[PDB]
């Protein structure tokens, strides 16, 4: 917590003492004549930090402020509807351990629970000679996960719809079915960080989260924001300027849907994260119709010429393709 | 249209003293949260009859990441009475061929309270409320930049 | 039941969910996963050396000097092919090994030097560091150890990272100091169930000639699992309790035949597993018990949240 860093892409002084190492960073970008005086080793590991923080996004200080405007791009076959070749990628032999990895989320996004759950099964075992120990983690996580989704099935294809729909038995045969519960009893998911070695603990700490059934609590708490902008709504004259609380909400769906995917997480099939997706998508719908037909302003105008808007996008749209049910769409299309 | 892509500011907390009017020193602020919030309601008044009616216009502002705010660059004790100065605003715009229309609020008052928070160090970022005061003169005016 | 069999399996559960419980784990129960016992490897050295296997079964044990005479006097290369032979093999995870861990260890100790208790908590997820020679203790990652005192093959399958031969129980605390030392120190710390040893083994009788030179009531008395078939008698009972262990039979039990091990295995620590689920609450004295001992504290509190009470009752 030394550096506070926001969602636009800006650094703050947050608890740095002594001297700023995240200010002469960014003047090492600046200026490339300043970037000339290294040594031959810090160089190439410079390199690695620049394209590092261009693809996640940290551009500069806040200090300069750069006017950005800055998109989403979620590089993920699963994100994206691409069935076809998640297959010709399940089919092709993999030749690494960060392959397979993808692989056993992409049988997931295809339904095939049980050769998802054999499959990091493989790679728990198999990852013993590595050095990071992030995709024993990972693969304990998605195991849990895929685990509590054969769990409901169970209560559904023999439940309440499971009369005569077609394949109306189970899909997960009696051998299986008792195969993963004897092996996921006393599977503490809150022990999984705590198991992990110290050097886990403190080079990856950020994935301390997983391992919590509450989570994404840290985020449906922020998301409290939407009272802020209840707030700006029924005081009913509020001109919000600049980074409003819309555009936190929009820019932290963004960032939360991106780290799923491209870490390939299974907890994106779950229910909480579609309704944060709801609740977040719905408030940006209703202050785009609040805008629209604000009342004018008799003196507002010295800002209030116009609003560009909140317009939709493809990845706009994708999100309300899959995270809503037809019941909800109906609820926006009333409102 | 024109280029309109003005949204955010810099906006100047003037000075003035206790009883004058000094312009001197200053405390400005930079972008702000910016809840601008006209709630008028101000009210014509009929010349036959009377009504004591909701019938007022006001004019809320909030800022946000303020500077330049120690000493204008202990009898812990505090009283009903008080002789506090209203520092006058300037709002400071851009993005346009035109210059800014440089929104200048009057009389202001103070209205911020106190607040403490679990974390650390009560907010990343820092506000100011700040009301519009008004006795018997104009409480805000647009200079429209037109040149420059 | 017992009397004081009764009284063992409460001071067990007394000290799993304290987090003071450490199972050393000894040959029997990786035999229960099928991996090749010692004896069918001293058999092969006297096949090689002699020519001819031995009809004389080892009487008054000198199968602690086979393999040392084979070492002295054929290469270690050939010690180590004939170790490569038999360990490179890969056998299941018995159901005792996930009942060793189902009792939340703090630690493990183990005589073994298979990798079967390795995999087993990988497999299971909670992580354990390995310790299998002497570097491995000061570059030991978490606070949650798995002490191999009789060595491991990972570094590789020579005989010089196992202790096998007569001289590596010789000189065996001159070559290997921090790892006696730390496990001297897991069993004064903890409580200590034996699983898989016999009452004559080698390393069970290291270590009550260890705790006879500690004070009269200094350490916890290791708990003993004991599941040869033939019942205790009652005299022998008497010297090992009285030595510092506190036996657990378990024949004395449970009626099995001669050679279903596996049942008394899975019977004792089957009776450990739900002794903590607890289905041997019976009266009415033992229900206000229960509740008292996790209520009581709370009278120094004003006022607990209704709910703050689930945490409460597990």
């Amino acid at each position: 917590y030394d550096y506070h860093f926001e969602v636009n892409g800006t650094v703050v002084r947050h608890k740095n003492k002594g001297f700023g190492y995240m200010e002469r960073f960014f003047e090492l970008k600046e200026s490339c004549d300043e970037r000339s005086k290294l040594s031959k080793k810090q160089y190439e590991r410079f390199n690695a930090l620049f394209n590092f923080f261009e693809k996640n996004g940290v551009i500069c200080m806040a200090k300069d402020a750069g006017t950005l405007n800055t998109s989403i791009e979620i590089n993920s076959l699963a994100y994206h509807g691409k069935y076809d070749v998640m297959k010709k990628f399940i089919e092709e032999q993999s030749v690494s351990i960060e392959d397979d990895y993808k692989k056993a989320f992409f049988l997931a996004c295809l339904g095939r629970w049980e050769e998802s759950y054999d499959l990091y099964s493989n790679i728990i075992l198999n990852s013993i000679d590595e050095s990071n120990g992030c995709v024993y983690y990972l693969s304990q996580i998605n195991r849990y996960r895929i685990y509590q989704s054969i769990t409901q099935a169970v209560t559904q294809f023999n439940g309440l719809g499971l009369l005569t729909f077609g394949r109306h038995y189970k899909p997960f045969t009696d051998e299986f079915l008792a195969r993963i519960e004897r092996e996921m009893t006393n599977f503490n998911i809150d022990d999984l960080f705590n198991g992990m070695p110290f050097e886990f603990q403190k080079k990856y700490k950020i994935l301390e989260f997983l391992s919590d059934n509450q989570f994404l609590y840290d985020d449906t708490v922020k998301l409290f924001e939407l009272t802020n902008k209840v707030r700006s709504e029924m005081s009913e004259g509020s001109y919000s300027f600049g980074m409003s609380s819309d555009i936190v909400v929009l820019l932290r769906l963004y960032d939360n849907l991106r780290f799923l995917y491209e870490n390939c997480l299974w907890s994106v099939s779950f229910h909480e994260f579609h309704q944060y997706i709801r609740n977040s998508m719905s408030l940006l719908i209703e202050k785009a119709e609040y805008e629209r037909t604000r009342d004018i302003d008799e003196l507002g105008f010295s800002f209030f010429g116009k609003k560009s808007g909140f317009f939709m996008e493809y990845y706009d749209f994708v999100n309300i393709s899959r995270h809503f049910k037809i019941d909800d769409i109906k609820n926006l299309e009333r409102s | 249209m024109k280029t309109v892509i003005q949204d955010t500011a810099d906006v100047y907390f003037k000075r003035k003293s206790d009883g004058k009017l000094v312009f001197t020193a200053e405390a400005q602020t930079a972008s702000f949260s910016q809840a601008i919030s006209e709630e008028k309601l101000r009210g014509g008044i009929g010349n036959k009859p009377l009504y004591i009616l909701k019938s007022e216009k006001e004019i809320n502002l909030t800022v946000k990441n303020a500077f330049f705010d120690l000493e204008w660059l202990s009898d812990i004790y505090i009283q009903f009475p008080n002789v506090s100065p209203s520092g006058e605003f300037e709002m400071s715009l851009e993005n346009g061929n035109a210059l800014a229309p440089e929104i200048k609020f009057e009389a202001l008052a103070d209205t911020d309270t106190d607040e403490m928070a679990v974390v650390i160090e009560a907010s990343r970022d820092e506000n100011t409320a700040a009301p519009v005061e008004d006795t018997t003169g104009s409480t805000q005016s647009s200079d429209l930049g037109g040149t420059t | 039941l017992d009397n004081n069999v009764v009284e063992c399996i409460k001071e067990i559960t007394e000290s799993s969910r304290n987090g003071k419980l450490v199972f050393f784990v000894g040959a029997g129960v990786s035999t229960l996963s099928d991996y090749p016992q010692w004896w069918r490897l001293v058999d092969k050295y006297h096949e090689e050396l002699y020519g001819s296997p031995k009809k004389g079964n080892y009487s008054s044990d000198e199968y602690l000097r086979i393999p040392q005479i084979f070492y002295n006097v054929k290469g270690e290369m050939a010690f180590d092919g004939i170790l490569k032979d038999f360990f490179q093999v890969d056998k299941p995870t018995n159901p005792i090994h996930d009942k060793i861990l189902a009792m939340n260890p703090a630690h493990v100790i183990t005589t073994n030097y298979d990798n079967l208790i390795d995999t087993a908590c990988w497999k299971r997820g909670k992580y354990f560091s390995v310790i299998s020679a002497e570097e491995d203790v000061a570059n030991a990652t978490s606070s949650r150890y798995l002490l191999k005192v009789a060595g491991d093959f990972r570094k590789g399958f020579k005989g010089e990272n196992v202790v096998l031969k007569e001289d590596d129980y010789l000189n065996y605390d001159q070559n290997y100091p921090l790892i006696s030392n730390l496990m001297k120190t897991i069993i004064a710390t903890h409580t200590i169930v034996f699983i898989g040893y016999g009452l004559g083994d080698y390393n069970i009788n290291m270590l009550l000639n260890w705790v006879r030179k500690l004070q009269k009531d200094s350490f916890h008395k290791p708990f003993f699992i004991r599941t040869d078939p033939s019942p205790i008698e009652n005299e022998t009972l008497i010297y090992y309790e009285n030595k510092g262990l506190r036996i657990i039979d378990a024949a004395s039990l449970i009626d099995s035949n001669e050679y279903d091990y596996l049942e008394r295995y899975s019977a004792v620590m089957d009776l450990l597993i739900e002794s903590q689920e607890n289905k041997f609450i019976t009266k009415d004295d033992e229900v206000i018990d229960y509740i008292y001992g996790k209520i009581s504290p709370l009278f120094a509190l004003q006022y607990i949240r209704k709910i703050d009470l689930k945490h409460v009752f597990e």
